[PDB]
């Protein structure tokens, strides 16, 4: 019944300095080595360093050694990491891990993604994707959303407020001009709509922006 | 420097140290006592130590975290479990009892802090008149029977002083610490150093007409030749032993499992052990028998000690506050400190049962602690109702349960585990390596010693333990025992719901 | 340090056939004749999840299709039969020595068998259109393999330029890729046209799946 939860997604200048917090619930804290591993997206895990709660005392991999810090709150049940003199070669994927007393690394925090970059946070526009007007329809229609020009990832987008999970492809942004670009598309049968509402839910955090988005016909 | 120095003796200081040990000594004839109690530090206390240092850290570098798991490591049989129950069942019992007699420090606290405490009879000069004030303190506060009663009946504050000293120990383990954790620590701990070296210099200047603090030290270091035919000396002086040094509880192998595997244990275990005895026995030992037997005469200290387990200090402590300087702030400090310092280890002492709902039958925080807090407080009403409950439960767990528990993880981690591998585990990362003569002391001195000991012990102290009747002891050891039934049924569910998927 | 290395990189497998992953490593993972590696099972978007440990030890929650094996240096995860929501990429971990090293992982996908994607066409927002941006989404759904291709045709003429491409990885279920192309131009050039074409050569047919509209 083990949770570890971790900040989220943050934007930095190249230089500049970051503090990662992964909280930890439902076990004793103290009893247990706190590990920090390094993911870029297409890459293989780094071991960053790990972390003893009851009495600090952390270890860096040498890689890492300048990079990071390892602290943490006993009171509060939370492991930190602070990166130092960013660059766009730390931007990737974080997780805080702790196997039983550190077999290694049996429960997995959701990870925390830090982008650096000079660039500014931009909103996403939100664009509903019809089929065409009077295209024939079939046993079933397909429909889609368009989320465009935004900045930095990640963008949650599901439907009608995530009760249709099924049929559904999101796929993989794509970063062109410093702005991220991505579309959504589902499938549901021709009874289904117009003749039920299909809507969009899209989310930039790092802009803080909630859109939803009705599927109309044209 | 002098921080550092103050900072390294608080480490050591448990109720073991205090109430427990002048009790331990005193009903077994001081001094008799101290020769095999100093026998088993050398030959068990010291090696277990860096044994239990040894395992701990070995099953954090796995991560089963309690005894029964360990020992399943070290021995996959299922009898190993079942010895490894007894990692869970000493340490929650003694919480039990341990619990309640912090909440007697709290109380005492208070009613020092209010000015309420006991005089000596003016111009009375009679040791049995001097002895029943101070007797009757503690007696009307826990509410002793007259005619060897089976119901006891503690006073409202004694009861209310437990409540709140639940609500602190729950209210703790539930939330972390930092308020009242290293930055009261580190001051109480260094004050009650202070506060007890000032205590045993201050007592060894008492001499009155019933007679005199050198006396007593004297009758603690002078051999009784006769007692030492006593195996229940012998359990007795071991079960401190393994007490005092927190050695026999399955809570210094699971802090043991947050040091790594290269940092040395060597030094550092042995540092711990023999601060911890240079704690007690200079300090603890001479402070409440030589005034007991100054004030008291040793006729009394003896029957004192014999009435019941803590009783010693809780009578021989306000009765030497009295006539002393400041003598009521200074018990209050003094029973705060004290009262701070149980609290502390009994946290630890319910640790291994947090810790063995969360890892196995995969519990949260809140329902580990909220169910052990529920069996330590339902279960200490037996102790604070039931006459002679708390010392039987404080004889099977702190005394007996920890020797053969002691055996159990030798023979466990050294015989079944490997002789040499087990060497090799102590070994790895020590400042110092490990004197060549131990290993033989470990893998044959201490095992022989240890079973020997218990046999001889059993069949002298069975029959005369089960000619025992109070009425109210019986029901004791059936309960302990149904406890044990229980935490075994624990251990099966853990297996079962594994193996389930 | 100890250097893990996995044999093949990238690795597909038909349903219900075994699939071994091997890990090698510079020196022995062994210590007290027990072996350190460790295997997890990482989904894109996912954390890695836990598989075996001390490298023959099937944890919990995890099927008993999961089986761990070897010793010394080389070692080998064996997955049988293996199942749909089993492809992502898989990691070997070395903790005898420290500090820890990973492998550099091995992505496993299924072999599906052929499937044409099905082709959608959407016309660009009229709320776009307010912003000054015309795009054109073209949906390329359910089809194997990955290997696609698709040409943007505006009046019968192939535009190269401003076309943005996504896939995304193997289905856990049915075993497809699906594939989302962008043509994005400018409301006035997007006004300036008519008939905007999308063509997808598969292997499934020689003849091209073509779907467009006509703007109006």
């Amino acid at each position: 019944q083990v949770q570890l939860q971790q900040s989220g997604t943050e934007l930095m200048r190249p230089g500049a300095s970051v503090k990662i917090s992964c909280k930890a619930f439902g076990y004793t804290f103290t009893n247990h080595h706190i590990n920090w591993m390094k993911q870029r997206p297409g890459q293989g895990l780094d071991w960053i360093g790990y972390i003893i709660p009851y009495n600090d005392y952390t270890t860096n991999n040498r890689k890492f050694k300048g990079k990071a810090t390892l602290t943490v709150d006993r009171s509060s049940s939370t492991a930190y990491m602070e990166l130092s003199s960013l660059t766009s070669e730390d931007s990737a994927v974080y997780y805080c891990a702790r196997g039983n007393y550190g077999a290694w690394f049996a429960y997995w925090g959701q990870g925390t993604l830090v982008t650096v970059s000079a660039a500014k946070t931009t909103p996403p526009s939100v664009y509903p994707l019809a089929p065409g007007s009077a295209a024939q329809t079939n046993s079933m229609v397909t429909l889609g959303c368009l989320v465009k020009g935004y900045f930095p990832e990640p963008v949650t987008v599901t439907w009608n407020s995530g009760s249709l999970s099924s049929g559904v492809h999101t796929f993989p942004a794509v970063l062109q001009s410093d702005l991220y670009t991505l579309s959504s598309s589902v499938t549901v049968p021709s009874s289904t709509w117009p003749s039920e509402t299909v809507t969009c839910n899209v989310a930039h955090p790092a802009s803080s922006t909630k859109v939803d988005k009705k599927i109309v016909p044209r | 420097r002098l921080g550092l120095i103050l900072a390294m003796a608080g480490n050591a200081v448990g109720l073991g140290n205090f109430l427990r040990f002048p009790v331990q000594a005193a009903e077994n004839g001081g001094g008799a006592f101290m020769i095999p109690y100093i026998i088993a530090f050398l030959l068990v206390g010291i090696p277990l130590m860096w044994i239990e240092w040894a395992m701990g850290r070995y099953g954090g570098a796995q991560g089963h975290g309690t005894t029964p798991a360990i020992f399943y490591l070290l021995w996959r049989n299922r009898f190993a479990k079942i010895l490894g129950v007894f990692g869970l069942w000493i340490p929650l019992v003694v919480a039990i009892y341990y619990v309640y007699i912090e909440s007697w420090t709290l109380g005492f606290a208070i009613k020092f802090l209010v000015g309420l405490v006991p005089e000596p009879p003016p111009n009375a000069t009679d040791p049995d008149s001097i002895l029943r004030p101070f007797k009757e303190f503690l007696y009307s506060y826990i509410g002793v029977p007259k005619g060897d009663e089976p119901i006891l009946k503690p006073s409202l504050f004694a009861y209310i002083v437990f409540l709140i000293t639940m609500f602190i120990n729950v209210s703790i383990l539930i939330r972390g610490i930092s308020k009242g954790i290293e930055r009261f620590a580190k001051i109480a701990m260094p004050t009650l150093f202070i506060l007890a070296v000032f205590l045993v210099i201050r007592v060894f200047l008492l001499e009155t007409p019933n007679g005199t603090a050198a006396d007593g030290l004297n009758f603690l270091w002078t051999p009784d030749f006769e007692k030492l035919k006593d195996p229940g000396v012998w359990i007795a002086a071991v079960g401190q032993i393994f007490f005092t040094l927190s050695l026999g509880f399955g809570a210094i192998i699971t802090y043991a499992s947050a040091v790594r595997k290269d940092q040395d244990i060597v030094l550092s275990g042995l540092t711990a052990a023999t601060l911890n005895e240079a704690a007690e026995v200079i300090l603890g030992g001479s402070i409440s028998i030589p005034a007991a037997v100054a004030f008291f005469g040793v006729a009394n200290a003896v029957a004192i000690a014999k009435a019941g387990a803590f009783n010693l200090g809780f009578i021989t402590l306000p009765a030497i506050f009295s006539q002393t300087a400041g003598g009521t702030f200074l018990g209050f400090l003094w029973f705060f400190l004290l009262f701070f310092a149980g609290l502390v280890a009994s946290i630890a002492i319910m640790q291994p049962m947090i810790a063995f709902l969360e890892d196995e039958l995969k519990l949260s925080r809140k329902h580990a602690v909220l169910w052990t807090a529920a069996i330590v407080f339902f279960s200490a009403h037996l102790v604070m109702f039931l006459n002679k409950s708390l010392d039987e439960m404080d004889f099977w767990a702190g005394t007996i349960g920890v020797v053969f528990f002691g055996l159990t993880e030798l023979i466990i981690f050294f015989w079944i585990f490997g002789a040499d591998k087990a060497w090799e585990e102590i070994n790895r990362g020590g400042i110092i390596k490990v004197p060549r003569i131990y290993y033989y002391v470990m893998r044959y001195i201490t095992p022989a010693f240890l079973a020997v000991l218990l046999v001889v012990w059993a069949r002298e102290y069975i029959p005369k333990i089960m000619e025992e009747t109070h009425w109210t002891v019986w029901i004791t050891r059936f309960y302990i025992i149904g406890l044990f039934l229980f935490l075994t049924f624990l251990v099966f569910l853990a297996e079962r719901r594994r193996n389930h998927e | 340090d100890i250097v893990l290395t996995q044999s093949p990189t990238y690795l597909a497998v038909s349903l219900g056939q075994r699939a071994t992953i091997s890990c090698r490593a510079s020196e022995s993972v062994d210590t007290y004749d027990n072996s350190f590696i460790h295997w997890y099972q990482q989904k894109p978007g996912q954390p890695p999840k836990l598989l075996i440990y001390r490298a023959s030890n099937l944890e919990s929650g995890i099927p008993a299709r999961f089986s761990g094996s070897g010793s010394r240096t080389d070692f080998t995860l064996t997955i049988n039969p293996v199942e749909t929501d089993d492809v992502a990429t898989y990691y070997c971990q070395q903790s005898n020595e420290d500090p820890l090293t990973f492998g550099s992982g091995t992505k496993l996908e299924i072999k599906r068998a052929d499937a044409a994607p099905t082709v959608s066409i959407f016309p660009p927002s009229s709320e776009q259109l307010t912003s000054g941006g015309a795009s054109v989404v073209c949906f390329l759904n359910n089809f194997y393999p990955k290997d696609i291709n698709v040409k943007w045709k505006i009046d019968g003429s192939e535009r190269q330029n401003g076309v943005l491409n996504s896939w995304t990885d193997q289905d856990s279920k049915d075993s497809t890729y699906s594939m989302s192309s962008t043509l994005t131009l400018t409301k006035d050039e997007y006004e300036r046209h008519n008939s905007y074409t999308c063509e997808a050569t598969h292997k499934t047919s020689t003849s091209p799946i073509v779907k467009s509209f006509n703007r109006n």
